[PDB]
């Protein structure tokens, strides 16, 4: 039950059944970075005050 | 206590004068079931203090 398992963890009885963990991790990475020439346009513009 | 009348019905003194506090909550010690560590750990120990 929620109550008659939590005497079994609590003391260290394994009832019957197991278990699988699952986590979420993150990093931190770095890049390069290829492309070829003239891959994208690129306008450029006029300025608004 | 101190004790009081003979020892013949001390129990029967003390099986009512502590029919009350005795149901109430736990002794201080119930680390009898407690591992090792379980005390280390904030939680479950309240005594860890």
């Amino acid at each position: 039950s929620p109550v008659a398992l939590y005497h079994q963890l609590k003391t260290g009885l394994h009832p019957g059944f197991g278990f699988t963990v699952v986590r979420q991790d993150r990093f931190v990475t770095e890049n390069v970075l290829f492309s070829e020439r003239a891959s994208e346009a690129y306008f450029l513009g006029q300025l608004q005050v | 206590a101190a004790p009081a009348g003979p020892g013949a019905d001390m129990q029967q003194r003390f099986l009512n004068a502590w029919r009350q506090r005795l149901a109430h909550g736990r002794v201080r010690w119930v680390a009898e079931c407690q591992m090792t560590a379980e005390q280390f750990m904030q939680p479950d120990n309240a005594n860890l203090a």
